[PDB]
């Protein structure tokens, strides 16, 4: 159950999606045509853990849940804040290329329409040849001697 | 080409039951844009009409004046009317019924409130052809007879693979616990004249056509369909 | 939730998904029956006519007023849903109903795909999410004989004088 989440989960038909995969994790923000990208690194993301004192992924989740997720864009960047935990943390991302992400794009929708249809599912129901004489030799075909063509 | 579509419209369409002011027919009626063609009968005689965007639109001006639409409305706000009746009875319609069975021929005359205004429609359905009459009914009950009769027969053979089974389980050295629970062995002859005695007299009273429309209409259905394919 | 399925069935990764808009209820904005179905990457959308639309009621045996979304949910759930893709046609059939349904579509231009897209990625999200929540709420949060005294007789209640 990957967790995301949307914005406006409101009423107001939704603006952008954010997810996370693959635990080169990277929290993926799109708005359907655009997409942006934490772009982490083990060095990085061990250096972000330091800092922070640090798994995000159950604290993501539970923001998600509660919708406690925060977003900013300004051009090519975007911030994440995310709220739950004793201190709010803050991710930076900045616009991945667009040939990167079109497999990206396709991924994501052909797995949300897989989950789709399970979750839907799931709430419905809520020797031939052997020698008969001698077994264990193969049958052996009569001499027929010299046939011509 | 209209005409040969609305016919075989009519001809897949199932039979409903209609409840007219004293009396109960059984309907089948398929609308189109180009026009309808309805099929109804009393098990006793069979009437069938089938119109044209012109017919509809030269009824409609004689019928309910002062109302100027096309046939396509005309022909979509019947549909509208009807098909709700024929899905389901019992339900509010608003819709009253009425037949008149006139010299050779049947007017079948449907009133109602169409956005709480007076709607008027006659169907003027002469008697069937024997062709369409045979074709609608006489095959299509012949083939759900048969195909009756198979599932009868495979049913049967299906007991007595099972009466075998519980043989091999008695003679295997086995000691039923629930004595209540024990089957006596099948006997096609048996059941047969056991049915015909007790059951067959309540079993095949038609009455009115409810029975035939609350239970034989998928395989009706089927059948009509596979003879359609078929030719 | 409009009626939508995804293609080839079994538990092998999606390769195609299928659904369809217009028919809207109510008194509001009303548009023409049509089926978008996409790979992810290329998009085919019927692009129906009025005419079109009463030509292919006409010719499945179908009413002009009658509506086909209850029959496309349905072969949804089902899964009676094949397709056969040329070099730009495809060709849907259906198999959910009494009487089986064909169905043509064409690729839908690229500019005009890439915004219907969008759209379909963004419902899609908010469908997810939305059915998500729901889940999460819904599944963790002898005649004459009296019944006191068996083997004797219900004795009448005393009446008395009651005078005719």
């Amino acid at each position: 159950s990957p967790p995301l989440c949307t914005l406006p989960p409101g009423p107001e038909p939704p603006r952008f999606v954010c997810y996370c995969e693959g635990e080169g994790f990277n929290l993926y923000v799109t708005d359907a045509a655009e997409l942006w990208s934490t772009c982490f690194t083990p060095d990085s993301l061990a250096a972000l853990k330091a800092r922070f004192g640090l798994d995000i992924t159950p604290r993501f989740r539970a923001a998600c849940e509660q919708q406690a997720v925060a977003l900013t864009l300004q051009e090519d960047r975007a911030s994440l804040t995310l709220s739950g935990g004793p201190s709010a943390l803050a991710f930076d991302l900045s616009k991945v290329p667009g040939p990167e992400a079109a497999p990206r794009l396709r991924a994501l929708t052909l797995g949300l329409a897989k989950r789709v249809w399970s979750l839907e599912r799931r709430l419905a129901a809520a020797c031939p040849g052997e020698s008969l004489i001698n077994p264990g030799f193969k049958s052996k075909k009569p001499a027929g001697g010299v046939d011509f063509d | 080409p209209v005409m040969e579509e609305l016919e075989q419209g009519l001809l897949m369409q199932p039979w409903a039951w209609l409840q007219l002011a004293e009396n109960s027919l059984l309907a089948k009626v398929f609308i189109t844009k180009q026009g309808y063609a309805l099929l109804v009968s009393d098990l006793q005689q069979v009437w069938h009409e089938q119109v044209d965007t012109s017919v509809v639109s030269q009824r409609a001006k004689e019928l309910n004046k002062r109302l100027t639409a096309p046939p396509a409305a005309f022909l979509c706000h019947l549909d509208n009317l009807l098909r709700p009746l024929l899905k389901d009875a019992a339900h509010p319609s608003e819709a009253t019924f009425s037949c008149d069975c006139v010299a050779d021929a049947l007017i079948l005359r449907v009133r109602s409130e169409l956005s709480g205004l007076p709607f008027y429609w006659n169907f003027h359905c002469m008697l069937a052809s024997p062709s369409l009459v045979s074709q609608h009914l006489i095959r299509p009950l012949m083939g759900m007879s048969l195909a009756l009769q198979c599932q009868v027969r495979e049913l049967a053979t299906l007991l007595h693979m099972k009466d075998l089974e519980i043989q091999d389980y008695q003679e295997s050295g086995a000691t039923l616990i629930r004595d209540r629970l024990k089957t006596e062995p099948f006997e096609e002859n048996s059941f047969l004249e056991q049915f015909m005695i007790e059951k067959l007299p309540e079993a095949c009273s038609i009455g009115d056509g409810k029975p035939f429309v609350m239970n034989l209409q998928d395989l009706y259905m089927a059948v009509t369909t596979q003879e359609v394919q078929v030719g």
